[PDB]
Formats: C-alpha cells, structure tokens, sequence
C-alpha cells in the first residue's frame, strides 16, 4: 500500500532524520543505519516507546509510546521497504499477533529461558544489571509480540536470536514462560519483588527484628 | 559519566548482518551476500546475489556505480546504477520486500562465516568492504535424526 | 601480577582447514 | 577414606589417561575424534542436542 509507505516516511522525516538521516544511512556518532533492520525492529522499538531517543547514555530507557498502532505499522513498512529484514508476526486479520504467539509447552520454554534468557534477567524475569550503566529491564510489561520482536532483533546489548538459532516454535514457547511467570501469583505470600535473598534479608531486618526488639522493650525495662 | 563524549548508544553500530562502509561520499549499508547452502562449501559456478544500499551523503550532485570487482569471481551489474542526489540506490531484493541486481559467478568455494573482500567504486573512491555471507528470513534447515549411538 | 601465559600477539592467523574425522571410535 | 588423589589419571584421552582437572568434554578420546558444537533444544530427551 503506497499510502502506508508514504505515511511512514512522513513520520520519519519529522521524527528520525536527526539521528538516522533522511535516507536511513545513520548519522555518525548519533545513530546507526536502519537499513536491513526490518519492520520487527521498528515495531518493537516504537511500541515499547524506546524510540525516538532523546539523549546519548548507557541505555535509552523505556517510556510511553510516541506513536499509535497505525503509525507504528507505517513507520515499520517504510523501514522495511529499505533493505528488508525481519517482520513482526501477524494474525489472520492482519493485526499484530498477540494471543497466537503463546506457546503450549511452558516446560520447554522455562528451560530455554534459563539457558538463554535468565542470565541477564533473573529466573522470574525481573531484570538485571549489565557491565557499566546498562541494565536489563523488567519483562512484566512486554506483550508477547514485543518479546518475539526483541528475540528477533536483539536490542542494544542482547544477542540476536535468529529464526534458525531459535525456531518460531521455540520462540513461542519462550514467551509462554515469560507471559505465564509474570501473572502467576506468589504461593507463599507476598513475592517481595522476586529477587531472592536480597529483599528477604531487608524485609527480615525491618519487620521481624523490629517487631522482636520492639516487643522486647515492651516486656523489658529501660536504664 | 555515561552521557559524555564517549557514549555507549552513539558508538553502537547496526544490529543486522551487513557492513557499513564509506566510499568517499557514498555510504554502503547492509552489504551482504545471499547464498543458500547445502554442503560445507558453495562450489564454483553457483550464482549468488550481492545486496546493499548506497546512500549519497552529498545532496548537490549525483553518482553512478561502476566496476564492482572482488577476488571471488566476476560481478555483473544490470540496471541503472545511478544514485540520485539525496536518495538511495537499493540493489537486489532482500527477503521481506513484498530493478538493479548484482550477480556474482563464483570461481572459488565460499562458506558462511568467512569474510570475502569486495571493491566498490562510483567515481571518486576505491574501498574494500570484506562482504560476508548472510542468511535472511530463511527457516532453519532440517538436521538428520541421530541414531541411538 | 600479569599471567605469563596470557600475552597478546599481532600474528594475523590462517583460516582453519576442513575437518575430516578419523574412523574407528 | 575421605582423602583422594586429585591427579590420578582416570579420564581416557588420545594421549593416555589424564587427571579430571586437565580434561573436559571437549578433550578428544582418540586422534581425529569429531566433536560437534551441538545446541540444547530445551526439551528433555528426543534429541536434546542437535547439530
Ligand atoms: C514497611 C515496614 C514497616 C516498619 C514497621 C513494621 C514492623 C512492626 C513492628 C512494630 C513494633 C511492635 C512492638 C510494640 C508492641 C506493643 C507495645 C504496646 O503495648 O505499647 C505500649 C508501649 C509502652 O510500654 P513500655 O514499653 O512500658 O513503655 C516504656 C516507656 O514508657 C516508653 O517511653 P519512651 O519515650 O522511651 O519510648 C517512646 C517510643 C516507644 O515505642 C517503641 O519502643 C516502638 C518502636 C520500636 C521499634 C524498634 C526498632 C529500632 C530501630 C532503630 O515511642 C516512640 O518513640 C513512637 C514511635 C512510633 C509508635 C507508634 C507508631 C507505630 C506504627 C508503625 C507503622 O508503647 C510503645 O512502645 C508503642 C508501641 C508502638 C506500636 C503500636 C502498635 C502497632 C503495631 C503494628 C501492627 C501491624
Ligand atoms: C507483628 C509483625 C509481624 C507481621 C508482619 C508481616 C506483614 C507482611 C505485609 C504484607 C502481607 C501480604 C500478604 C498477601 C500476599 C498477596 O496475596 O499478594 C498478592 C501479590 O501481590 C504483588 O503483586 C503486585 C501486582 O498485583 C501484580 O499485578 C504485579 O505484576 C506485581 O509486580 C511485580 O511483578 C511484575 C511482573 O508481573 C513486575 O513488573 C513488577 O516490577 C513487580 O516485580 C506487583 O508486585 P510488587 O510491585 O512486588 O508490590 C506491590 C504492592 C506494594 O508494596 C508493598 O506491599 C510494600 C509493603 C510490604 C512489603 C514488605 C516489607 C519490606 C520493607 C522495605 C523494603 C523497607 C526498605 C527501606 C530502606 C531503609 C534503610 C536502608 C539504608 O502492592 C500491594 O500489594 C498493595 C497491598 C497493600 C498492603 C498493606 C499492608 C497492611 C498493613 C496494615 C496493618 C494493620 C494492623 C493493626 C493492628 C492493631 C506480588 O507481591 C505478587 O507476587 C503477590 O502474589
Ligand atoms: C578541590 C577539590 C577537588 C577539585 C576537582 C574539581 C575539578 C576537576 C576537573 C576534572 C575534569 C572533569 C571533566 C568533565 C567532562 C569529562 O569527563 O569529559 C572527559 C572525557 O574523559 C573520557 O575520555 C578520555 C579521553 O578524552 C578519550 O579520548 C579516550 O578515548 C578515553 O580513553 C578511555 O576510552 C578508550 C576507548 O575510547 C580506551 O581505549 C582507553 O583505555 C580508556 O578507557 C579517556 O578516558 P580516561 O583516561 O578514563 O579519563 C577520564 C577523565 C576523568 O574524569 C574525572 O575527572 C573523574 C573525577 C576525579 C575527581 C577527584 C575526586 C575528589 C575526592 C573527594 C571529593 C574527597 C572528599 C573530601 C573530604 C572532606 C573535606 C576535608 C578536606 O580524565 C580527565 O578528565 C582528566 C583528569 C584530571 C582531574 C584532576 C582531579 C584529581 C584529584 C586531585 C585532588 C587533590 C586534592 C588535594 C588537597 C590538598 C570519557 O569519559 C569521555 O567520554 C569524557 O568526555
Ligand atoms: C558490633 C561488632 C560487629 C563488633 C565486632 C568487633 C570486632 C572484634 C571486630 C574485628 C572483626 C572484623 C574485622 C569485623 C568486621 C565486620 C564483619 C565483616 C563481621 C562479620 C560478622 C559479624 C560479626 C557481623 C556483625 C553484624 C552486626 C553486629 C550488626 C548490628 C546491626 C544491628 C545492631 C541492628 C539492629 C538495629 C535495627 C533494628 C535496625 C533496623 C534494621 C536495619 C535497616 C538494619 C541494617 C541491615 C543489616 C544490619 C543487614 O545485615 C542487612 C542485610 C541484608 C539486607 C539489608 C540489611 C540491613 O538493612
Ligand atoms: C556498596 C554499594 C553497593 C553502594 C553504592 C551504591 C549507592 C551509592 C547506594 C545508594 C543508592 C541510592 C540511594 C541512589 C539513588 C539516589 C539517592 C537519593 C541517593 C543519595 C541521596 C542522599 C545522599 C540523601 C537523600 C536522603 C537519604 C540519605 C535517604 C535515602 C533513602 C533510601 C531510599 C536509601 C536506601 C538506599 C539503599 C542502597 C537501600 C537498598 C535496600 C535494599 C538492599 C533492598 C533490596 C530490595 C529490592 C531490590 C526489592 O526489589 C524489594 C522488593 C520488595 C520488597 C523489598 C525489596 C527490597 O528490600
Ligand atoms: C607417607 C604418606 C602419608 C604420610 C604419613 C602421615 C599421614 C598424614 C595424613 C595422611 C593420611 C591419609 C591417607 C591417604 C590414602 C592414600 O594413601 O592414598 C593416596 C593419597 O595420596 C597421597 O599419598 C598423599 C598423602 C596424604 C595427603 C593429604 C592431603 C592434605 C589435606 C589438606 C586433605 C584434606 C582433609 C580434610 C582436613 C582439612 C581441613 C582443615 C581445617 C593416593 O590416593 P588414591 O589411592 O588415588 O585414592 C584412594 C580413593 O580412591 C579411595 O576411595 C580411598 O579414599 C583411599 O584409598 C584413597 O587412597
Ligand atoms: C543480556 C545480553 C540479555 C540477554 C541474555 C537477554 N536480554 Fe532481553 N534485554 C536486554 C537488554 C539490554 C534490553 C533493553 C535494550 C534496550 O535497548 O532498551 C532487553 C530487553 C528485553 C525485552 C523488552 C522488555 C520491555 O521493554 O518491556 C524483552 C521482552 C526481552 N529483553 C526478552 C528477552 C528474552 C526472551 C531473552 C532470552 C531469549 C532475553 N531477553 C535475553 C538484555 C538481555
Ligand atoms: C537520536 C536521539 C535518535 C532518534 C531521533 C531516533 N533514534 Fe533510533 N537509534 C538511536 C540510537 C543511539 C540507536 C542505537 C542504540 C539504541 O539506542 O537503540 C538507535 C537504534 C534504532 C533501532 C534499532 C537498530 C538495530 O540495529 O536494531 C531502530 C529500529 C530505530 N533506532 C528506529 C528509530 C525510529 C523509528 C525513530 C523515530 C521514532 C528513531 N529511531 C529516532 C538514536 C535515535
Ligand atoms: C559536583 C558535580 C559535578 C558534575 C560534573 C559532571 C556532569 C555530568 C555527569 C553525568 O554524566
Ligand atoms: C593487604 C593489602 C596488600 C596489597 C598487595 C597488592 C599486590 C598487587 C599485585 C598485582 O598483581
């Protein structure tokens, strides 16, 4: 659809030329080239709100999206028309596939997540800290399509997982574990952030020991 | 500190399978070779396709692409290789593209994962890109099932 | 105390040859 | 009974038995042995490692 390509270039001319240039070649020391990135990269980077960036630092953090769903498709098509690349999965209606990307085998997805994903993030996908300034964000707000596109495209410091290294069935199973583990309630009470011993010790010192000491002063005497 | 002159988001390169090259005034983006493989080497005589995008940094004049040579075989250019003033010159049709093409006739075996030198000249530059072999949106090739051992 | 067995070199290197695979495991 | 020799050659190798710490899964058991860089499919059994 020529209207979609023209609309996407019309958004690009006013939003992305500052760091990527008019012909998507990339401005040196300001932004890389968008040739060959594909629609999947643009879709993820805009739906997550990551782009357009505002300054140069360790990582551009996530923020509310700057464009609506219709504008993301136009922006992705324009970049896709220049150099090609991976495309976001779609359902029968032509919209972005959300429910159909959920795998039916979560047990395989959990092992795959632990082997390939739980290194930068944690087991429950809460996030982690990278080398210097950089950090892996929380996975509790990403829809399955965003996770799929992140695996396809490999954001700033994330090894790209090709359709050959990770088949779509494996990718569908991986997001199934990510989506499930986000909305499963904790079984032993409050989850305490799902980080491990670090919140457990802090909660201990501030609750159990505060109550134990406070009770002791009630029972005991001063001076 | 991380927002100084040396940033980690400004030095970041493209997350694709291409090579960024500067031929004086024309920028080469996503320079890669498309070559389906079945055996460890692509035998000589197999026709492959070289794909890239040429961007003209200058917005005053035009440029034309001529004499693409490499030590892998003979490279044939078909179509209008003239890049506009402030436009692009897309050669080949990469996967996910709903007509200038580069045809390469191999004389020596090639394989995925190695780098092969290519020479790009338009009118005022002779630069080497070391073009690799990149696979597009093709699915993973089936692997024969191993026996009991 | 730098490790003696860990020194950088400027040698270019050569492309590895195709593996054959010895028989009789 | 608890004491064990760290350097007792027990691992077969192309150049005779060697100690555990000097060897690994990538150590060839004979000259010219082919060791594939197999990936983990993530599923139990049914070819967990493939070429
Ligand atoms: C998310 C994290 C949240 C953190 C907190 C969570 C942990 C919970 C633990 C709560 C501790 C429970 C221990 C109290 C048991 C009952 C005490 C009682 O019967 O009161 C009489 C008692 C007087 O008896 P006494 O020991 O003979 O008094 C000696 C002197 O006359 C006293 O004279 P004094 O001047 O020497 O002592 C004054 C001191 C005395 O107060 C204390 O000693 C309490 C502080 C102990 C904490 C120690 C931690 C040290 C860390 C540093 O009071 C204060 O300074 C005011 C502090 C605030 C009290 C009220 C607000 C509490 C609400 C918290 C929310 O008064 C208190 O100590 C007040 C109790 C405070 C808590 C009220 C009940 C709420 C419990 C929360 C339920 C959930
Ligand atoms: C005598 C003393 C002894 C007794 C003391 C013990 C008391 C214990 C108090 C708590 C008990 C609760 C029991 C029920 C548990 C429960 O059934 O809970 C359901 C679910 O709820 C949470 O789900 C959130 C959402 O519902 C999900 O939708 C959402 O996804 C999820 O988000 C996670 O997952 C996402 C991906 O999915 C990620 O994207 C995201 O990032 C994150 O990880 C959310 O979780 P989260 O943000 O963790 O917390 C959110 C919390 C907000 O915090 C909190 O309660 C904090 C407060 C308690 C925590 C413990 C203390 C810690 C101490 C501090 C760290 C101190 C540090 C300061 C430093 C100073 C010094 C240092 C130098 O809101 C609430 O619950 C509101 C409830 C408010 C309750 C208030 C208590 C009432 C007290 C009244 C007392 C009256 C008595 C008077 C008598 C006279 C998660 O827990 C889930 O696992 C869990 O399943
Ligand atoms: C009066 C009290 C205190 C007074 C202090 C106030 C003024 C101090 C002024 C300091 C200058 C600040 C400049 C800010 C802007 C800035 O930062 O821009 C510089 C650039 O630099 C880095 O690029 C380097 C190059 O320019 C690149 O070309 C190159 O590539 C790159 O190389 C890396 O990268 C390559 C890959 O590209 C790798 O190949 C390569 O190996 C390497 O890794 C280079 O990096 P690198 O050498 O790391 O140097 C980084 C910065 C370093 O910054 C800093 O000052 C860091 C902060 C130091 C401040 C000291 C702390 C104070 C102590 C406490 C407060 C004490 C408390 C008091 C107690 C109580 C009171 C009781 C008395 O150097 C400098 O600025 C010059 C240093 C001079 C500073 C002098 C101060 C020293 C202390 C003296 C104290 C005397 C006291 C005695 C009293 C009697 C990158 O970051 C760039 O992005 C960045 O842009
Ligand atoms: C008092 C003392 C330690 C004396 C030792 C003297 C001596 C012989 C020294 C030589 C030996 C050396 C070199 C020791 C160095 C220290 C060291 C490495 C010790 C190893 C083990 C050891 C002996 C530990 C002692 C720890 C200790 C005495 C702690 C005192 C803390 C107290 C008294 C707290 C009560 C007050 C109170 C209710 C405060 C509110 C609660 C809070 C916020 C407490 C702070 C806090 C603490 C204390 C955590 O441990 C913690 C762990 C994980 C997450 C969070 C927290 C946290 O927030
Ligand atoms: C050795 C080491 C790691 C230190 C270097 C890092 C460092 C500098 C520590 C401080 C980090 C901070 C506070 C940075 C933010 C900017 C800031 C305001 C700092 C300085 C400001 C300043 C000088 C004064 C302002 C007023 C003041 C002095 C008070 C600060 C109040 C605060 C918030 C202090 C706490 C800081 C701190 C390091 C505590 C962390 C507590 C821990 C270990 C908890 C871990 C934890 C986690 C991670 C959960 O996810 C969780 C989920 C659900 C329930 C519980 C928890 C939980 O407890
Ligand atoms: C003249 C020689 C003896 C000196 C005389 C004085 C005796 C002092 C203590 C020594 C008594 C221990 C007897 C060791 C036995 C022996 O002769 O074995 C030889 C063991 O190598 C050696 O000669 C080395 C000698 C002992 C060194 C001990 C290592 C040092 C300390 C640090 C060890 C840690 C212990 C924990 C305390 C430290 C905590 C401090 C806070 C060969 O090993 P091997 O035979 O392969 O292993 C077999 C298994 O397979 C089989 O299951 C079975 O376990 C055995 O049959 C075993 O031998
Ligand atoms: C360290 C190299 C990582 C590995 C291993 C994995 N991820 Fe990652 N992730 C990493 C970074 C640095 C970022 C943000 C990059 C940026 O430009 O901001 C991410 C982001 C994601 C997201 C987006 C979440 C959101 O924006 O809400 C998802 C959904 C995600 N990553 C998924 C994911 C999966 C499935 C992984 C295993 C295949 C995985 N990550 C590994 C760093 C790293
Ligand atoms: C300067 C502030 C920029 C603006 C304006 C835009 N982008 Fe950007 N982009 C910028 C940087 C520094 C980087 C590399 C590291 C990073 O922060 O992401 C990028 C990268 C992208 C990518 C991914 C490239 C890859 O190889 O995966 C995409 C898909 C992308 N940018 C798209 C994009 C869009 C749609 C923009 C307009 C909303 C846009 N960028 C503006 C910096 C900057
Ligand atoms: C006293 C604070 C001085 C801060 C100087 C450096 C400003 C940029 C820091 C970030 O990056
Ligand atoms: C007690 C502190 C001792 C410091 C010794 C530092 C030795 C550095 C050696 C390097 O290599």
């Amino acid at each position: 659809q020529s209207a979609l390509l023209r609309t996407g270039k019309q958004l690009f001319e006013t939003s992305c030329v500052s760091c990527h240039g008019a012909n998507l070649q990339g401005v040196p020391d300001r932004g890389p080239s968008l040739i060959g990135t594909g629609e999947a990269a643009v879709y993820f980077q805009v739906s997550t709100g990551r782009m357009p960036a505002m300054r140069g630092e360790a990582q551009a953090p996530s923020k509310p999206p700057h464009f609506d769903e219709s504008q993301i498709d136009a922006l992705g098509a324009y970049v896709q028309a220049n150099g090609g690349g991976p495309t976001v999965p779609r359902d029968d209606h032509g919209a972005v596939a959300q429910e159909s990307l959920i795998g039916g085998d979560v047990a395989r997805g959990g092992d795959l997540f632990r082997l390939n994903c739980a290194s930068c993030h944690n087991f429950t996908g809460k996030g982690g800290a990278l080398s210097s300034g950089k950090y892996a964000p929380d996975l509790g707000d990403a829809n399955p399509a965003q996770i799929y596109t992140a695996m396809l495209t490999g954001p700033q410091n994330m090894p790209k997982f090709s359709d050959r290294q990770l088949t779509p069935d494996e990718k569908r199973d991986i997001v199934a574990y990510v989506r499930e583990s986000a909305e499963t309630p904790s079984y032993g009470g409050y989850g305490l952030g799902g980080f491990g011993p670090a919140p457990e010790g802090m909660a201990m010192w501030i609750i159990g020991m505060v109550a134990a000491i406070g009770v002791a002063m009630w029972i005991g005497s001063r001076a | 500190c991380s927002a100084g002159q040396i940033s980690q988001t400004t030095t970041q390169e493209p997350a694709v399978n291409g090579v960024n090259a500067q031929a004086g005034q024309v920028s080469l983006r996503n320079v890669h070779l498309r070559a389906p493989q079945q055996t460890d080497y692509v035998e000589p005589g197999t026709t492959v396709e070289l794909l890239f995008v040429a961007a003209n940094d200058s917005t005053e004049g035009s440029n034309k692409l001529k004499s693409i040579t490499s030590d892998v075989g003979e490279v044939t250019l078909t179509g209008d290789s003239t890049v506009p003033a402030d436009g692009v010159l897309i050669v080949g049709e990469p996967d996910g593209q709903i007509a200038v093409t580069a045809e390469v006739e191999l004389t020596k075996p090639i394989t995925n994962g190695l780098l092969y030198d290519f020479t790009f000249t338009f009118e005022d530059g002779e630069t080497t890109v070391a073009v690799p072999i990149s696979a597009g949106e093709q699915p993973r090739r089936p692997v024969p099932p191993a026996g009991p051992g | 105390c730098s490790p003696p067995g860990e020194t950088a070199s400027s040698e270019p290197g050569t492309t590895p040859a195709i593996w054959t695979g010895s028989p009789s495991p | 009974g608890l004491i064990k020799n760290p350097w007792k050659p027990v691992v077969p190798t192309a150049e005779g038995k060697k100690a555990v710490l000097w060897t690994s899964g990538w150590t060839p058991r004979f000259k010219g042995e082919t060791i594939y860089l197999a990936r983990a499919t993530g599923r139990p059994g049914e070819s967990p490692f493939v070429k």
